């Protein structure tokens, strides 16, 4: 459900992006960021694809 | 009066008109404009935005 609200051409985009970063907390110790993990997590559920943007905030469609 | 030159578009105080490729300024005419050879076709305009480039028309798949 939450993936319906995502853009359709950024849910890819968006999920690499995620976990792509999900997997540096993994790596490294101590960036276990709980509140970061609980607001970016949705956005991992899709077919990631990859791309060198980093991104800076992650669009959602509310109400158009 | 403060009149306006709208960035992207046509004003009263600048109108083009491709049909008759005349610009007229504040009701009078300037002349007629001719097309450079270099003259971009894709659609893409650079000049309407400080840091963006206009890819085309709306793109609903994008999001709102």
């Amino acid at each position: 459900p939450f993936q319906s609200l995502v853009p359709k051409a950024a849910r890819g985009q968006y999920s690499g992006f995620v976990r792509t970063l999900f997997q540096q907390m993994r790596d490294v110790l101590g960036t276990f960021d709980t509140v970061q993990i609980i607001k970016l997590l949705p956005f991992a559920a899709a077919p990631p694809k990859q791309s060198r943007m980093q991104f800076s905030s992650l669009t959602v469609n509310v109400r158009g | 009066s403060g009149m306006r030159i709208l960035i992207r578009g046509n004003s009263p105080v600048f109108n083009y008109n491709k049909a008759t490729k005349r610009l007229t300024v504040l009701g009078k005419d300037a002349g007629a404009l001719t097309e450079d050879p270099d003259e971009g076709t894709a659609g893409v305009e650079s000049a309407v935005l400080r840091g963006f480039l206009i890819l085309g028309k709306e793109d609903k798949r994008y999001g709102p």
